[PDB]
DNA sequence: GAGGTTAACCGGTGGCAGCAGCTGACCACAACCGATTTTCTGACC
DNA sequence: GGTCAGAAAATCGGTTGTGGTCAGCTGCTGCCACCGGTTAACCTC
């Protein structure tokens, strides 16, 4: 969570919090982006206040 | 008008691509040079040492199957 | 019962073997369904004898 | 949908022998991928041929000069 | 035949025109970079709007 | 007054996941060589 | 004072080779879900 009386503005994260969201399955497409760019498969997903 | 980010300002993708994998050492020698104008050779330069690349010019640099060249010997016998 | 008001996922067959679009409209004689959209779930009828 | 788009217009930037060769590697003409030398024995040479290709391609690919397009798709 | 209408509801009303206008005149190459830009609300989408 | 009964408890089956060992497909790479083809040099004298 | 000829590149392409690694395959390993037999608890012939 932010800091005592760091100004925020609209939209800007409050509370950190990310959730396993589990393993799908990959598009092809996506398969190729991600062998280009070399990425995290990054397993979870985000859910921040 | 654009107000982008320093893409165009980037020389990697001003022109033609398959001029930065020249097959001719001269033919590279502009695309070498171009990269002396860019603002991000050094990470550049970094990235492409540390994946290994396999051919073409990186961060200015032209690079061999595994690692740095000077620069290729064109075909020929090799001089003095 | 997915044989009769087909699949729950966008081309997912049952067991799990024909999860491609290249697969369309093909029975599976493993798992029974029939490989198309999750959206015939909304329009395939059933009958009580 | 528009990242399907650019993709087919990249991939059609480069020449037909090695543009077969990533469709058939990665199935994005079919939906199924194949093995190194089913490319080669669908193309004409040997399967470590068809690796070089493939391997200067995506390095190719991988270049900030084609990559412009694609640099914050993710 | 005029009325007025205040701009933080008619940025949300007009979003994706705005999108289309602002990847037109480049100012983000693509439209999640369109939308972030619509959300912090740079000062560009006014003059685009 | 145990006879007859009764919820639960107490052996006794088939199903399934693991799972470690065993293939062969398949790639990594690695050299490595092999025609090709320039092209420079190298004596002829 | 030209002149084939050799040496030595590189370049696309086989090759071999070989090594390993992993997808998966599948017979033991062992545990886990019904099935019902039995065993001490309730109502009074
Ligand atoms: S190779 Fe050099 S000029 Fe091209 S994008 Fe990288 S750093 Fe910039
Ligand atoms: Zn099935």
């Amino acid at each position: 969570i932010v800091r005592i009386g760091a100004e925020v503005r609209d939209g800007d994260i409050l509370v950190g919090k990310v959730t396993p969201k589990g393993e799908t399955e990959l598009t092809p497409e996506e398969r190729l982006l991600r062998a280009i760019f070399g990425e995290k498969a990054r397993e979870v997903r985000d859910t921040s206040l | 008008q654009t107000p982008r980010q320093r893409l165009p300002v980037l020389p990697c993708h001003v022109g033609d691509p398959d001029l930065w994998f020249a097959d001719t050492p001269a033919g590279l020698e502009v695309a070498k040079t171009l990269c002396v104008s860019c603002p991000i050779r050094r990470q550049c330069l970094a990235a492409a040492l540390q994946r290994a690349e396999p051919w073409g010019v990186w961060g200015g640099e032209i690079f061999d199957q595994g690692s740095i060249v000077s620069h290729k010997r064109p075909r020929g016998r090799p001089r003095k | 019962c997915e044989k009769i008001f087909g699949p729950t996922r966008d081309w997912e067959c049952y067991c799990g073997k024909y999860k491609r679009v290249r697969f369309k409209g093909i029975i599976c004689e493993r798992c029974g369904v029939e490989v198309t959209r999750a959206k015939v779930r909304r329009e395939r009828m059933g009958h009580i004898e | 949908t528009l990242l399907q788009d650019q993709l087919q217009s990249v991939l059609d930037t480069l020449s037909e022998r090695e543009a077969g060769v990533v469709r058939l590697r990665f199935g994005l003409t079919d939906g199924q991928p194949r093995t190194l030398d089913e490319i080669g024995q669908v193309y004409g040479v040997t399967r470590e041929r068809i690796r070089q290709i493939e391997s200067k391609t995506m390095s190719k690919l991988r270049h900030p000069s084609r990559s412009q397009v694609l640099r914050d798709y993710l | 035949h005029q009325c007025g209408l205040p701009k933080l509801m008619a940025l949300e009303l007009f979003k994706p025109f705005v999108m289309k206008r602002l990847v037109d005149l480049n100012h983000a190459q693509n439209i999640k970079s369109a939308k972030r830009m619509v959300e912090r609300q740079r000062p560009q989408v006014w003059d685009v709007l």
